[PDB]
RNA sequence: CGGCUUUUCCGGAGUGUAAAAAGCUCCGGGAAUAAGGGCUGGGCAAGGCCGGUGGCAGCCGCCGCGGUAAUACCGGCGGCCCGAGUGGUGGCCACUAUUAUUGGGCCUAAAGCGGCCGUAGCCGGGCCCGUAAGUCCCUGGCGAAAUCCCACGGCUCAACCGUGGG
């Protein structure tokens, strides 16, 4: 289960901001491509164009909060964005 | 406090009044233990306090504070005497100090909290530390300062809780005194317990010899003997 | 817990209170003969004169 | 030589107070020091207090109360704020605002307590309790 | 600036009278190390010494300072909420210790021993508002006693695990 | 008289005289000049690499009776020459000729010698960079 | 004797890099599995019986112990203080009012020079008037950051960091 709490548009990089936060009560830690495939499905975005950075789950606490980024076009991240969340992610080899 | 009204009356029943001060609180129309000090009368024979204030005779309110080992000497031989010093007294400022000569420790012992119970006195408390202001008498009222021999003692108001900074000497004699907290300052030869407890008695009767206005009675919740 | 506020006596001569084992003394008047006269051990001793409350009589 | 009236007459006030006398003359008399005796018989230490021309400087009679236990003037005038006279409230007084001190402000000889609220520094000139 | 240490020695190691009323509590108490004790010992020391220099200070800082003084240490649960600056002189040790989490949580019936709870605390088996802490030397505030409680994870959230029941026996018992 | 000058505008002498009298302490006048840091063998160090060349037993002070072995140390940094007292029981024959050692002072009154042993200022900790504690002990074996 | 979880312990999953490692965070297998140091006659007093050496051997910060019973040396047991700490040593502050401004003494304990005069310096009679340099109250500019005190908030908390007041 995820459930967001910040959804902010930086139009001057025309990029989506998204905080969010995981209940893991009792289970080992999501993964990245769990949760990536987890928020695109009710925020509808284009998952290429959608990437994770961090997921900082604390001591003793069932709830880990996470951040990810959604872009527009396949340009923005190549340009923008630094080189390692698209390995991390997959999006480039 | 029943079982100390029982003594008090076991001793009525036994004790017979010898010096003049023996038949009013015998007879009974002395109760208050400060109509013994108010006046000026003198104490001879120890049962006048118990009857008033038998607590002395708990163990906790007795004290041996030291057991020296003194030696006179004659040509055939060195002749060993015993000097204890220790206190007795009520812990709501009623408290008396004694050294008592013997042969045997127990005698000593014996001597020396009887003469003890008659340097019975009366200890002013208060709260006149700028920190406590609390008018409860958990300490003494003003700073106060005694001598004996060389030793001289200031006993200074502390806060509440702090507990008796001092010598153990002085330390027990406030135990005994009703008093919890006081910053002390020690000057002279501290070793010879002897002349720093008779010090720190002194400093104690000093303590009633400041005048006082009302306004600071009410100030420091200044009392009299038992609060 | 009742606080036996007692009346510490003092002096006429000086007007200081009375210490416990002070060796001070208590008399009566020696002119009204009503009057209780007290006199503390400092004032017995250099003998400093004292004066009744009552009748304003002097007398050492 | 004389060097001080008012230290003088302090000694004075408290050695015969300690044999305690009823009445004392101080030999040296200046303004100073009946400005300064208004203090504390306002505070009611001492019984009345009064100037006696004498023709040469002036004598002052008081008489005594039997209340104060020690009453002393500071010499080195030490100049102090407002805000850290308590520094020397530990300095010559027995407790917590037992006495009083004197200080020369601005505004003239007055009581130390006084002083807090009219919110007046000054050097410190006797103390007494 | 070199980070110093938080808690005070005692002046002497051998005194009779201080070892024993420490001993007390201790067993008491049940502390790893007299560090922990001198620590809190400490603690209350601080707050002794802001109350002892506010109680003298006239002024504007010194006011608001008494009030935040106050307030957070009505906040701890070691006050009244009508306390005032007079009282705190009369706290003593214990006043802290029965607001550390082993003692708390050992009152609330959750451990048939202060060693029994503090082994369930230090293996991140008590939850506080859902959060789990492995500290017992932990002072709790007023407004979280009632979130103590047995952590989700744990097979103790679990009403039948078999320590569970002999806990809540000993509880009726 | 009274203790002078007591006046306001008397901080010079005041500042003097103090300073002048402040002399008359030791401790001070011994620290300032450094002069325990000029009479050293040790030159303030705890610590110290010699090398053995002879022992030798001292009488202990009376009443005290007995014999009190150490050696003679020529230290490797300086050259000065000092005893060395060596504790244990039966230590002497653990230490032999010619042994690098390690020494430091004996921590007597002043760091002077320690109670009953005139003389000596100094004791042996490490023999060869092994401890002599716990070869008194017998737990180490000296290389 | 019976039962309970696994601090660490092996694997997996996040972060981690812009390379991981960090093993930081979550799940699973999972064993009761890491504790020493010093002291034990007194000043410290917290803590006693026995074997061994017998003024030798040794211990000892000071006082003391051993010339054959050692409660004080060494070995064992017992006990005591602290705790992943614990001991020795050297330097600094306090203890000390043995540096005395706060706050020391100088007849007999170290300490008034044999005496007097006198410059600088220091300390100086009472009253009035003026000045206002010191002195005191108010106010403008100014003493960086960092450290320090306190509330709140973030990382379990803490330390640490920020917001705010000093």
């Amino acid at each position: 289960e995820i459930r967001i709490k910040e959804i902010k548009e930086n139009k001057l990089i025309g990029r989506k901001e998204i905080y969010f936060e995981i209940y893991h009560p009792g289970e080992p830690t999501p993964s990245r491509k769990d949760v990536k495939g987890k928020l695109v499905a009710m925020l509808d975005l284009n998952p290429e164009t959608t990437v994770i950075q961090y997921i900082r789950s604390y001591f003793g606490s069932y709830i880990s909060k996470g951040y990810a980024k959604a872009y527009d076009s396949k340009e923005r991240m190549l340009y923008i964005e630094p080189e390692y969340i698209l390995i991390r992610d997959g999006l480039i080899e | 406090s029943q079982e100390w009204k029982e003594y008090a009356k076991r001793v009525l029943d036994e004790w017979e009044p010898k010096t003049k001060l023996g038949m009013m609180v015998k007879e009974g129309q002395i109760t208050d233990i400060h109509e013994i000090f108010r006046r000026g009368y003198q104490i001879k024979e120890p049962e006048i306090i118990d009857v008033l204030l038998p607590e002395v005779n708990a163990r906790e309110n007795q004290e041996v504070l030291d057991i020296a080992l003194t030696v006179r000497m004659t040509d055939s031989g060195r002749r060993v005497r015993f000097r204890v010093l220790a206190a007795v007294g009520n812990r709501d400022g009623y408290v008396g100090l004694g050294i008592g000569h013997g042969k045997e420790v127990g005698i000593a012992i014996r001597k020396a909290i009887n003469y003890a119970k008659l340097n019975i006195i009366e200890i002013k408390r208060g709260c006149g530390s700028w920190e406590c202001r609390c008018r409860r008498p958990h300490s003494v009222p003003f700073a106060v300062e005694g001598k004996e021999g060389s030793v001289r003692v200031r006993l200074i108001p502390g806060p509440r809780g702090l507990g008796l900074v001092i010598g153990d000497v002085g330390k027990k004699i406030l135990r005994l005194a009703g008093v919890q907290d006081v910053w002390s300052q020690t000057f002279g030869e501290t070793r010879t317990t002897v002349n720093f407890a008779k010090a720190v008695f002194n400093a104690l009767y000093n303590t009633n010899r400041v005048a006082i206005s009302p306004e600071m009675i009410e100030r420091y919740g200044i009392v009299v003997g038992r609060a | 817990m009742v606080e036996m506020k007692f009346e510490i006596p003092v002096c006429t001569s000086c007007g200081r209170e009375i210490t416990p084992r002070e060796h001070a003394t208590h008399f009566i008047c020696p002119n009204c003969g009503e009057a209780v006269i007290w006199r503390c051990e400092s004032c017995r001793v250099l003998a400093k004169p004292y004066k009744c409350p009552n009748c304003g009589w002097e007398g050492p | 030589t004389l060097l001080d009236p008012l230290a003088n007459a302090l000694s004075h006030i408290t050695n015969s107070e300690r044999v305690g006398k009823r009445e004392v003359y101080i030999k040296p008399a200046s303004k100073l020091i009946g400005e300064v005796l208004r203090v504390m018989q306002k505070y009611g230490y001492i019984g009345e207090f009064e100037f006696i021309d004498d023709g040469r400087a002036g004598v002052y009679r008081v008489q005594l109360l039997g209340r104060i236990n020690k009453a002393g003037a500071i010499k080195p005038r030490f100049p102090v704020k407002v805000s850290e006279f308590e520094k020397w409230e530990k300095r010559f007084l027995p407790a917590f605002e037992f006495g009083i001190l004197i200080v020369s402000t601005s505004q003239g000889v007055m009581s130390h307590k006084e002083a807090i609220e009219k919110g007046i520094g000054g050097r410190l000139i006797a103390y007494v309790y | 600036k070199r980070q110093r240490k938080k808690y005070e020695t005692p002046p002497h190691p051998w005194i009779k009278e201080r070892l024993d009323r420490e001993r007390v509590l201790m067993d008491k108490y049940e502390l790893k190390n007299k560090k922990e004790l001198w620590k809190h010992e400490t603690q209350l020391k601080n707050f002794r010494r802001r109350a002892r220099r506010l109680l003298a200070a006239r002024g504007k800082q010194a006011e608001i300072e008494r009030e935040q003084l106050l307030a957070r240490l009505k906040r701890l649960g070691l006050l009244p909420e009508d306390a005032v600056l007079d009282d705190v002189l009369s706290l003593t040790i214990e006043d802290i210790l029965e607001r550390r989490l082993q003692t708390i949580v050992y009152k609330k019936g959750l451990a048939r021993t202060m060693r029994q709870a503090r082994q369930l605390i230090v293996h991140g088996h008590i939850e506080v508002n859902g959060q789990i802490i492995r500290s017992p030397s932990y002072l709790v505030l007023k407004e979280e006693e009632d979130t103590i409680t047995y952590a989700r994870t744990s097979p103790f959230a679990n009403p039948q695990h078999p320590e569970r029941m002999m806990i809540e026996k000993a509880k009726q018992g | 008289g009274k203790k002078a000058p007591n006046g306001e505008f008397a901080g010079r002498k005041l500042k003097l005289k103090r300073k002048k009298f402040r002399w008359s302490d030791i401790r001070y006048k011994r620290r300032v000049l450094r002069l325990k840091e000029k009479s050293d063998p040790l030159e303030g160090a705890p610590q110290a690499r010699g090398i053995v060349l002879e022992k030798i037993a001292v009488e202990a002070k009376q009443p005290n009776s007995g014999m009190r072995k150490a050696v003679r140390v020529q230290l490797i940094k300086n050259g000065k020459v000092v005893t060395a007292f060596c504790p244990g029981d039966g230590a002497i024959k653990f230490i032999d000729e010619h042994d690098e050692v390690i020494i430091e002072g004996i921590g007597g009154p002043k760091g002077g010698s320690m109670g009953d042993i005139p003389g000596i200022r100094y004791k042996v900790v490490k023999v060869n960079r092994v401890s002599l504690k716990e070869l008194v002990k017998g737990r180490k074996e000296k290389p």
